[PDB]
This record gives structure tokens, C-alpha cells and sequence, in this order.
RNA sequence: UAGUGGUGCUAGCAUGCUGGUCACUGUUCUGGGCGCACGCGCGCUACACUGACGGAGCCAGCGAGUCUAACCUUGGCCGAGAGGUCUUGGUAAUCUUGUGAAACUCCGUCGUGCUGGGGAUAGAGCAUUGUAAUUAUUGCUCUUCAACGAGGAAUUCCUAGUAAGCGCAAGUCAUCAGCUUGCGUUGAUUACGUCCCUGCCCUGUAC
């Protein structure tokens, strides 16, 4: 099987409700537990972080670290 | 709307890949040639191939097979100064390995070393 | 003319020369402010001689340093050594051996390398 | 259960390659009852072993 | 006072290149989007629309910090490692045709000028301009 | 406290570091405790430092490396393979991100979690060849060395052909090893060594 | 023939800071040759995310150079590149040269798919050295995209600024190295012991 690479409306709804459940999130965290490619996850984090649903604690290109807050 | 597989020049291309890279499935379409064609077509390079509509796969197909009209610098092309007729061409699809697998046979007909050595090795 | 000293530091091939004079608390490396030292990870390695003694000590002196050759890492150790040696040299001449040794106590408590080069040298073959 | 013991004397290198050191070690829980054991890694006096078996002694 | 030396390198570049694109006086060669910028490179610059302005800003800063430069030295600076396929890597200089036009383009708008002892030196108007962008960059924080 | 203004203004958060040294200016070494008395002389955590890039030289005397702080030791063991030799700055960054992650998965001062993983991992019984094997005791120093080796290897082989970065995997090993969690590679390795030694004694 | 600071002139910023421009520390000629079913050995490049690619940051040491005429080359100009052209300094701590080197650092693209890993083999064209490049010296551009998933039995080097990573200079030399020697940059883990294996050196009876 292959991960999704375009955002279906149903997964968009799934993303917004579920992500605040997780203590820690990262590119790997999304790609692992949700069937999306890494090229979505980089965009989704910037979206949700500007939306204020998750709190950044550090950012470093190759790594980024966001938290429930 | 989105199409998972498409066919052009009798080659299949899957939609799930960046358009620039997806096109390189076609014999003769290298990465640089693919990249520059997309720019001249002014498609969004970041779109995935399955996003495009028919009138957008056309124009692209047209530019690939008429490159000199769009002032591509000619030195970009793989068949400069052809031996029979001094025109420049770019070779695509099944037409690749029809000029290849012929120029060697033309050398065989003239009994040149390189042709003999090839067919002798076979 | 004005109370001033020069001091130098070493590491491997990097050679940092530092000048100190009375003035207003400023620290520049090659004319840039020391907060822009690079790479970022090693920047705190240069704050050490500031935090370890306390910023008040610097308020009346101007520090500027030029680092010359070496490499990206080795030059970092050269400047921090040049700073520390420069600081005690000024106190030795313009206050007292009491404060001088107070400085030396703080530095050598944390890292001997702040005052003395490790003398390592490449194998002669 | 594990028992701690303090190195009181080091006896010498042992084993075919010199890869094992023999040691004299004193029980830390109660002094004396001294025992001799085989130690694999580098060791010094005042080091503490964790004798997971107690009622056994090294050959000599 | 403020100097260009007082600002983080990449932070200053991003600010000034964006401004310079808005001025529009900086003139592009037009063959842009074909050239690789180095014979050691593979694929052209990925920021296809903006990359020329960003390089132009870098050159100005580098000359500002120094006595004078010429085209040869810039080709060395922007060089890189070429893979040479199965053979070991080697240093290779970047394209000249790019960098020479950048110097000429910057001269047209008066930031930089040809110098005695060869090469180019910063203009007094270059100083005046670049300092102003620096002050904005600090204050914009 | 006071802001002690200077003509090159140091940032506020750097001035605040003046009163207590913290690793990465972020965590204190105070209240870090070693649970097993046998290791206390070897798990150096007592001297504070700002960043795990000490220049010190430890080769000249055979026990002197026991004075090097534990955090420095970990960074070295990451620099391991031939494609990674010399790249210490790469390793330092890895550690910095690793501690942050552990500060969120669980909530303890993460330096304490590292110490727990080390002390819980080091084998206490082993064997040598005589052929046959005979059981032997292992000295506290070597217990520490074995801990550091097993940890980095368990992370490295999980991050090969990965979707999770090095820091994502190394952080999980440390957490799994501070627990009694047999899921971790390092704990699995400890068990076999001791049960083998038991049979041969 | 080196560095710092002051002094004179001077630019920008602000009302001091960063830059440019006196003191101290036999003979001979033409053409060819120096091919590969396979065995043994020293190497180069990889199997990817501790990565590949794009942009930006920006740091050495040891060498070597012409009037015998033509070496090392700065600056201006032309061209996508390789490369070309007009001038210039150095018989050298004085000029090339701060030999602005690579790894490396930061910000983006890619997302575990022989994939954007890897670049063998092969087609077309443009240049450069030489008296002459066909069986092809080297460089540049486009196209073709092979094996290879960390490798059985065996086996090499090594204890600190050392191993390993990375690059440069000289050597040979019309041109042409994946070679040899030297130099610098980044920089670990594991012993500080033994006679088990291998090999060397001392002092009569089952052989």
C-alpha cells in the first residue's frame, strides 16, 4: 500500500479532531499513525501551528518538535 | 476529478508524482529537459501530475516535439546537426532506439571497425 | 596615553590577539558583536569567560579581538583564551593581586585551558 | 539476591591471555567473611562488586 | 550607529534581496532559468524566480566588507565539489558569465564602481544605501 | 538580578544564566542522583558544564576517563561509523534534540532518565573462554562502558532505513530502558549474557 | 620584504562606531604492438534520511614559479559551459596568494518507493595538447539508467592530536593517474595485560 499524497476532505476533518490527543507530534508521528506522505506533514504542521492548535518548543529544519499545548 | 493513471506518447504515467519527475518515464525525456519544458508551459511545478487537465497536458506534449519554435537554445537538444540533413532534432518515445539500432547498422553496411566489432561481439 | 594591554591566545594554528582599554562595555570580534559568533552550538563556549566571572566586571573596558588562521572550531577556543588572559592582565596592572587571584581562582576552577595551551602538536613523521 | 563487596586487595593477572584479574574482596554488608573472586574488567581497591552468587570461590 | 557588520548574515540578505526586487531597476539577463550557475552543479537553481536578486545582494555585502574584488575571486568563492562520477571529488569554479553581469547590473544603479588597482569598490552611495537597510532590519525586530 | 546594560547588549536570557550553570542553559545538574552506590564513583555528573563539547584529553591514564562527564561520553559513541567519524557537531545537535523529546514524553528532568538507563543496563555477570566458558564477575567501570555501547547500537540499527530520525529512536531506547521494558534492545542483550553465565558457573 | 597603535587626509551612521589613504613588538625510414574463456592481489565508487539536491554562511599548512626567453597568473572584455582575447606583477617573507579548499554550519525541496540512491555501458555535438587522437588524451552539453538490500570460508593495519573522515601541493610531464610522498582540517571507541596462537632470542634418558 501507499500513503496518501493529496488531502481528502475526510482526512482533513480527521486531522483537526485527533491531533490535540497526542502529547508529542512530529513529521514522523503524523506519517506513522496517519497514512499521509511526508510532503503533507511539513505543510500540515505549519498550518496547524499558525492555527494555534499545537505549541512549538523547538524547530530545526531536519527536526521539529510540537506538543499538545 | 483526480486521475491516478494517464497515457501519452504510448507511455503510462502515474499521477501521484511531481509532474517534472513523472514525465521522465518517457524515453528521451531527461530531468533537465523535463524541467525546462514545464517552465515554458508555465505549469505549477509543485503540482502533482494527477492534478492537471487535458488542455494542460497538451501544450506540454506540443512543446516537447517542436522545441526549436520556443527558442530553446538548440545546444539543449540531443540530435544536433543530423548526418543526413543538417537540421536539429530531439528524439522521443519509440523513435529512440530506432535511430539508435540503425546508425550502427549503417556502420555495418560500410564495413567500419566499430560496426564490425559490435556485431562480432554478438 | 590610556590604560591598555595586549594579550594573545593559541589552540592549534589559530592565533587570537586581543586588546583591552578603558571605556564602555563592548565586545567585538573582527568588528562584529560577539553575539554573532558562529556556529551557534559553540557560541555558549565563548560566553563562559563572561558568565563565569560576572558581567559587571567588564563594564569599564573595551574588548576587540582578531583571530587570523586555523579552522572553524580551533579558532573558537583561541578567542576565549585570549579574552580570559586579557582580563587578568588588565587587573594585574590597574588594580591588585587580590582581584587578580580572585579572577584566576574562578577560571582555573572551571577549566585549566582558559589560561594554558594544551601543547599538543602533530606527530613529527 | 545481590550482595555488595569492597575490593581490599588485588592479587594478580590470571587466565591464559591475562584477561582476568584475581581479587580479594571484603563483604560490605558485614565486615570479614572475606572471599576471593575473578573480575573481568579493569578494577581497583575500593571498587564495589555485585556478587550475584555468594557461596562460591575462585580457583587457586 | 549601525553597520552591516551588526546584522546576521542570512537575515540581512533576505531583507535586502526582497527590497531590491521591489525597486525593479535591477535588470535580469533573460537567459535566467536555463543556466546552472556552475559546471559542477546538477539541476538549475530551485528558487527559479528570485535567485538572481538574492545573489546580487550577496555580492554587494561581500564587497562592502572588503577593499576590492574582481570576477575571478567571486568564481572561486561560489565554487564547489564536482562528483566526477566514479572518480574522487574535486574543486571547480562556478560560472563567470553570471557574476560579471551581476557586477555590471549593480554598477548601473550606483551601488558599486570600478576602482584603481583594478576590480570594484563600494560607492559612498552604496554605503549610504546599505546602512539604511541595516537599521530597518534591526528595528523591524 | 539587574540588567547590567552594556554597549554590546547581551540578551536577557543569557544574563539570567549568570547565577546557575545549566546544560544547554536549560537543565540543572542539581538533584541528579545515582541510584546504585557501586556506580557513584564512575557516573560523573557532578561538575556542571554548558555544552557537551569539552576539549579535554583522557588517554594518558587508564582510569582518568572516568572523570569525563556522562553526557560527553554519549556524544562520542554516536560519532561511530566511518561515514560519521570526526562529525562531532552533528552528534551534539542530535543529543540536544534528544533531551527535548524526553522532556515531553514523560516529564522528569531528562538527565535523570539518562542516568537511570545507564545504571539499569550494565551487565553484572559474564563469561570467558577457558574449549568451554567459565563465569566471571565484571568490574563497575566496564559495566558503564557496556551500557553506553549497547544503547547507541540499539538506536543506530533502528534508525537505518528509517522513517524516524536518530533522535526519535534514541529517545525511545532511553525511555524504554529507564523502565524495566524488555521491548528495548539493550535490555534483551543484558538478559542473555547473565543467563548464559549462570549455566556455566 | 612583518604586525599593532597613534598622527595627517577622508566615507557612511549617530550626535562616539565601522572602513579607505610616527612609534613600538651494423646505419636508417614507414606502418603496427606494448589484445582477454579465466585464476590471484593492492585500490576507487556505492547499497541511501547520521541522506541526495538548491540557495546562503565562510576557515589552513607544506610546496612551486620567466630574459635560455616565455613559467605561475591578477584585472577588463566575450560565451551555457569547456574556452577565448587585451593588458599586468613576480628571478620572489615583496607578485599569483588571505592559494576565500572539502568535509562542515543554516534555511527549503524530497518521503521510504532500485526512489530524486548509484552512474557502469552507449548515441549526438562543441573545444583543448600534439607532427598525428581511427582501436579514441583530456574537458564541456543533452540523451540512455545495468549490477548492487552492508556481502560465506578466509584475512590486513592500529594505543593520542594516533585511527578514521576530507582536501590540497609537489613528483613524472607536449597532453594524460582512480598512483607515490608530504601537508593541513574535523577528530572517537577499546587495553596500559599475557604467552593462548604465530614467530624470534637465551640455558640429552621413548625418542
Amino acid at each position: 500500500a501507499q500513503h496518501a499524497v493529496i488531502l481528502d476532505q475526510e482526512k482533513y476533518d480527521r486531522i483537526l479532531k485527533e491531533v490535540p490527543t497526542y502529547r508529542y507530534v512530529s513529521v514522523s508521528v503524523l506519517v506513522d499513525r496517519l497514512k499521509i506522505g511526508g510532503s503533507l506533514a511539513r505543510i500540515a504542521l505549519r498550518h496547524l501551528e499558525k492555527e494555534g492548535i499545537i505549541k512549538p518548543i523547538s524547530k530545526h529544519s531536519k527536526q521539529a518538535i510540537y506538543t499538545r499545548a | 476529478s483526480f486521475q491516478h493513471i494517464l497515457r501519452l506518447l504510448n507511455t503510462n504515467v502515474d499521477g501521484n508524482i511531481k509532474i517534472v519527475y513523472a514525465l521522465t518515464t518517457i524515453k528521451g525525456v531527461g530531468r533537465r529537459y523535463s524541467n525546462l519544458v514545464c517552465k515554458k508551459a508555465d505549469v505549477d511545478l509543485h503540482k502533482r501530475a494527477g492534478e492537471l487537465t487535458q488542455e494542460e497536458l497538451e501544450r506540454i506534449v506540443q512543446i516537447m516535439q517542436n522545441p526549436t519554435h520556443y527558442k530553446i537554445p538548440a545546444w539543449f537538444l540531443n540530435r544536433q546537426n543530423d548526418i543526413t540533413d543538417g537540421k536539429d532534432y530531439h528524439t522521443l518515445a519509440n523513435n529512440v532506439e530506432s535511430k539508435l539500432r540503425d546508425d550502427l547498422e549503417r556502420l555495418k553496411k560500410i564495413r567500419a571497425h566499430r560496426g564490425i566489432r559490435h556485431f562480432w561481439g554478438l | 596615553a590610556v590604560p591598555s594591554v595586549q594579550t594573545f591566545g593559541k589552540k592549534k594554528s589559530a592565533t587570537a590577539v586581543a586588546h583591552v582599554k578603558a571605556g564602555k562595555g563592548l565586545i567585538k570580534v573582527n568588528g562584529s558583536p560577539i553575539t554573532l559568533v558562529e556556529p551557534e552550538i559553540l557560541r555558549f563556549k565563548v560566553y563562559e569567560p563572561l558568565l563565569l566571572v560576572g558581567l559587571d566586571k567588564f563594564s569599564n573596558i573595551d574588548i576587540r579581538v582578531r583571530v587570523t588562521g586555523g579552522g572553524h572550531v580551533s579558532q573558537v577556543y583561541a578567542i576565549r583564551q585570549a579574552i580570559a588572559k586579557g582580563l587578568v592582565a588588565y587587573h594585574q596592572k590597574y588594580v591588585d593581586e587580590q582581584s587578580k587571584n580572585e579572577l584566576k581562582k574562578a577560571f582555573t576552577s572551571y577549566d585549566r585551558t582558559l589560561l594554558i595551551a594544551d601543547s599538543r602538536r602533530p606527530e613529527p613523521k | 539476591p545481590v550482595t555488595l563487596a569492597k575490593v581490599i586487595k588485588v592479587l594478580g593477572r590470571t587466565g591464559s591471555r591475562g584477561g582476568v584479574t584475581q581479587v580479594r574482596v571484603e563483604f560490605l554488608e558485614d565486615t570479614s567473611r572475606t572471599i576471593v573472586r575473578n573480575v573481568k574488567g579493569p578494577v581497583r581497591e575500593n571498587d564495589i562488586l555485585v556478587l550475584m552468587e555468594s557461596e562460591r570461590e575462585a580457583r587457586r | 550607529g549601525v553597520s552591516v557588520r551588526d546584522v546576521a548574515a542570512q537575515d540581512f540578505i533576505n531583507a535586502y534581496a526582497s527590497f531590491l526586487q521591489r525597486q525593479g531597476k535591477l535588470e535580469v539577463p533573460g537567459y535566467v532559468d536555463i543556466v546552472k550557475t556552475s559546471s559542477g552543479n546538477e539541476m538549475p537553481p530551485q528558487d527559479a524566480e528570485g535567485w538572481f536578486y538574492k545573489r546580487a545582494a550577496s555580492v554587494a555585502r561581500h564587497i562592502y566588507m572588503r577593499k576590492q574584488v574582481g570576477v575571478g575571486k567571486l568564481n572561486k568563492l561560489y565554487g564547489g565539489a564536482k562528483s566526477r562520477g566514479v572518480r574522487p571529488y574535486k574543486h571547480i569554479d562556478a560560472s563567470g558569465s553570471i557574476n560579471r553581469k551581476v557586477l555590471q547590473a549593480l554598477e548601473k544603479i550606483g551601488i558599486v564602481e570600478i576602482s584603481p588597482k583594478g576590480g570594484r569598490r563600494i560607492s559612498e552611495n552604496g554605503q549610504r544605501d546599505l546602512d539604511r537597510i541595516a537599521a530597518q532590519t534591526l528595528e523591524e525586530d | 538580578f539587574t540588567p547590567v546594560v552594556l554597549a554590546t547588549p547581551i540578551p536577557e536570557e543569557v544574563q539570567q544564566a549568570q547565577t546557575e550553570i545549566k546544560l544547554f542553559n536549560k537543565w540543572s545538574f542539581e538533584e541528579v542522583e545515582v541510584k546504585d552506590a557501586s556506580l557513584v564513583d564512575y557516573v560523573q555528573v557532578r561538575q556542571p558544564i554548558f555544552v557537551a563539547h569539552t576539549a579535554g584529553r583522557y588517554a594518558n591514564k587508564r582510569f582518568r576517563k572516568a572523570q569525563c562527564p556522562i553526557i560527553e561520553r554519549l556524544t562520542n559513541s554516536l560519532m561511530m561509523n566511518g561515514r560519521n567519524n570526526g562529525k562531532k557537531l552533528k552528534a551534539v545537535r542530535i543529543i540536544k534534540h534528544t533531551l527535548d523529546i524526553i522532556n515531553v514524553l514523560t516529564d522528569q528532568n531528562p538527565i535523570q532518565v539518562v542516568v537511570d538507563a545507564i545504571t539499569n543496563t550494565g551487565p553484572r555477570e559474564d563469561t570467558t573462554r577457558v574449549a568451554r566458558r567459565q563465569a566471571v564477575d565484571v568490574s563497575p567501570l566496564r559495566r558503564v562502558n557496556q551500557a553506553i555501547a549497547l544503547l547507541t547500537i540499539g538506536a543506530r540499527e533502528a534508525a537505518f532505513r528509517n522513517i524516524k530520525t536518530i533522535a526519535e529512536t534514541l529517545a525511545e531506547e532511553l525511555i524504554n530502558a529507564a523502565k524495566g521494558s524488555s521491548t528495548s534492545y539493550a535490555i534483551k542483550k543484558k538478559d542473555e549474557l547473565e543467563r548464559v553465565a549462570k549455566s556455566n558457573r
